[PDB]
RNA sequence: GCUUCGGGGAGGCGGCAAUAUCCUGUGAUCCGGAGAUUUCUGAAUGGGGAAACCCACUUACCAUAAGGUAGGUAUCUUGAAGAAGCGAACGAGGGGAAGUGAAACAUCUCAGUACCCUUAGGAAAAGACAUCAAAUGAGAUUCCCCAAGUAGCGGCGAGCGAACGGGGAGAAGCCGAUUAAUGCUAAUGUAGAAGAACAGCGUGGGAAAGCUGACCGUAGUAGGUGAUAGUCCUGUAUUCGAAACAUUAGCGUUAACAUAUUAAGUAGGGCGGGACACGAGAAAUCCUGUCUGAAGAUGGGGGGACCAUCCUCCAAGGCUAAAUACUCCUGACUGACCGAUAGUGAACCAGUACCGUGAGGGAAAGGCGAAAAGAACCCCUGUGAGGGGAG
């Protein structure tokens, strides 16, 4: 059984990563967010 | 907050009321007085410590508002005022006869 | 403390500060090996280069 | 009228208050027991109902 | 009830300012003015009487002195 | 000058520590963690008279955790040099 | 963008409507053309996207004015 | 955590949470103003990147070694100065649904609402008549109560829904009613100080409650203190302080910008749309994608198709405070609001544990005693747990 979930750090910051939040005017909306919340972490 | 170390005070409440005795210490709202307010204490003996241990007579904090100072003269509990002089000084006067000391 | 510290012209206080760090150099090391009786020393002794490091840079702005 | 010397006299009191008779409510006068009126106040409380 | 007596208690003092400025004497306008003041300032901190009302009323009572 | 006296935070005691130094004369030191081989060589040759270091080794280790009470915390990372000694 | 530079005109939103009385939305586009105009002033052809009406405004009030306008508002 | 300037006068080195070394009348801890230091990531801005990392170039100085100290090196706009990014609601503008209702549903409604995007200020917008009115005419804009669910619009269904005018708030008209500093005058704020008066007796673990008799009151329904205190403490009424910095107003002065001179591709018109309570309707009025296009004061716009008369006003230049909208916040005060399944999800180490790749979802959990005085010591037990004595 593959599982749903096969971890690789590569393709986890490439995909969720702060950098690619950033670069996006729309993920600077989610980050925002998150910071409105309170979330501890913002990004994985 | 008036009363300080070093300076006689009465206790006019609880079962020590009527004892006069020294204040050894003041925190913030409490205040400790020797030889009033003596409480058991039990304690374990520890060899790393170096106090022998035992079972102990000390005293207790209690609140500030039960003691009064104890005025010389009088010899009874009075009130704490504040009195400014010409020369700018500082000093605890008692209430009633604004006596000098304390 | 401090009006010995101000009294005392900059380029002096440049080799008291130097001072100053090997003494904290060898206040660490008897720290570490448990040499050292008695830890204010090592408190006070970092407040004097704060101190020092202060009088230095007011020196220097003017 | 109500003076200032008077309202600082009757304010600390438990159960004595002092208006004005413009400013009159009867909450305050049903509910006090005693009710001290002058006659010029009167006349006024007259001229009003 | 107690409120309403603070209030009370300024009214009167205002008629007498309102009385000084018929007379047109300086001092004795003067001197209830100063009495009142301190009063309606006062007041202004418990919320009874607007704090602008108030500084409207200081505004046109120096006008007026 | 002054970089040099930070440089060393002190010695470090262990039975690993104990057996190098009998058998090698080598020494043990913690260290800043920005600190390089360079640098640590310059501080035990100015801190220590008479002593020329043929070598500098450096390592990094993660702290450990370590629960207390109701939380979850980690020991600061430190690092560590081991200098070798004329004999 | 499909902007007129002279005038300012840009799409327009509207409403398709149909015989039924249907709503649904559309825009109107400017009569934007690309259009080289001769300056005798600098002696040179400079080429505008410009709409219809633009053009219109460069035959009566002239290519210097409607340069010169144009580089007040900004972009030249 | 450092320096300085003020307050304060006996304790203190933040909390769980104590211990040790110590500091403190040579004024410590603590509070208020100012200053210095302020690692790395993040608009991140020397290049790059998987955020807290990699690699650099260069100016000056120092060292002789394989370096250190202080800087400079992003992009865009304007001609050296600005901008970028973040953050509540309100404002303005560019786009703009559907569930639903009509007992179906397409016109219609929902609704110009949700949502997306852009961009300000303490408000914004609007604002001075090419506006209404037709009354003896009024005289900008904005908001509130009526007019009035009226007149109207409407598969004339469901529904939508004014205006004239009256009463109020506030008032103002101008062509510099702009911005940003600096300097004086006045005030405020950011630490604080003083601040009245109770004793006896009995009950009680403890008195503040009971009995008796006193005192202050510009302070008597405040919070605590071993049970319910005006007179025990902190407080309240009352009177009050500022070295330093902020803010507000008045004045003076500077440097940035602006400073029209009466309005043409403009009014009007054809086609297609949109907004007007108004859904093309007899449809006035406003905006424009397209094509057109005047008069220009002997003229032109409006007065709800349109014509005539009459009345009113001068579009195609710009600006303008108040009354109005809001609360991420600061100070004071309040509540016939809740009291740990309630009240914010969160009274407690909560946007945490936990769940998910992610966007994101999202808990449970308060109380010994007045004071730890938190059970010395003995016994059973495995030096455990737990308990019986003692206290």
């Amino acid at each position: 059984m593959k599982r749903t979930f096969q971890p690789s750090v590569i393709k986890r910051k490439r995909t969720h990563g702060f950098r690619a939040r950033m670069a996006t005017k729309k993920g600077r909306q989610v980050l925002a967010r998150r910071r409105a919340k309170g979330r501890h972490r913002l990004t994985v | 907050s008036k009363l300080r170390k070093g300076d006689t005070v009465i206790v006019i409440a609880g079962k020590d009321k009527g004892k006069q005795g020294t204040v050894q210490a003041v925190k913030n709202d409490r205040i400790k007085v020797e030889g009033i307010n003596i409480v058991t204490k039990h304690q374990k003996p520890n060899q790393a410590t170096g106090v022998e241990g035992g079972i102990l007579k000390q005293e207790a904090f209690l609140h500030i508002s039960n003691v009064a100072i104890l005025n010389a003269q009088t010899q009874k509990a009075d009130r704490i005022t504040y009195q400014f002089g010409e020369d700018g000084k500082k000093q605890r006067v008692y209430r009633s006869n604004g006596e000098v000391v304390a | 403390k401090i009006s010995e510290l101000r009294d005392k012209s900059l380029e002096e206080l440049t080799q008291l500060l130097d001072e100053k760090q090997l003494d904290a150099f060898r206040i660490r090391m008897a720290k570490a090996t448990g040499q050292l009786g008695n830890t204010h020393e090592v408190r006070v002794n970092r407040r004097a280069i704060a101190q020092l490091q202060t009088l230095i840079n007011e020196k220097q702005r003017g | 009228e109500v003076d200032e010397n008077l309202y600082l006299a009757a304010r600390n009191i438990p159960h004595v208050n002092v208006l004005d008779t413009s400013e009159v409510d009867p909450v305050s006068l049903i509910a006090f027991d005693k009710v001290i009126m002058s006659v010029e106040a009167a006349k006024q409380f007259e001229e009003a109902l | 009830q107690n409120s309403a007596s603070q209030r009370s208690m300024v009214r009167t003092y205002l008629k007498r300012v309102d009385a000084a400025i018929a007379a047109k004497d300086y001092d004795a306008a003067t001197e209830a003015y100063k009495k009142a003041i301190p009063v309606l300032d006062r007041m202004a901190d418990k919320g009874i009487i607007h704090k602008n009302k108030a500084a409207r009323r200081k505004s046109r009572l120096n006008k007026t002195i | 000058n002054a970089r040099l006296y930070q440089v060393l935070r002190g010695p470090v005691f262990s039975e690993k520590s104990q057996m190098l130094g009998d058998s090698l004369g080598v020494q043990v030191f913690k260290i800043d963690s920005k600190a390089t081989k360079l640098e640590v060589k310059k501080a035990v040759e100015l801190m220590f008279e008479g002593v020329e270091v043929l070598k500098v080794n450096t390592l990094n280790v993660k702290g450990k955790t370590k629960r207390f009470g109701k939380n979850i915390g980690r020991r600061n990372d430190y690092k560590k040099a081991y200098v070798t000694l004329k004999a | 963008s499909r902007v007129c530079q002279v005038t300012g005109k840009r799409p327009m939103v509207g409403n398709n409507v149909s015989h039924a009385n249907n709503k649904t939305r559309r825009r109107f586009l400017p009569n934007l053309h690309h259009h080289r105009f001769w300056v005798e002033s600098e002696n040179r052809f400079v080429r505008l996207r410009i709409s219809t009406k633009g053009m219109r405004i460069i035959d009566k009030l002239g290519i210097d004015k409607v340069l010169v306008d144009l580089r007040a508002q900004g972009q030249k």
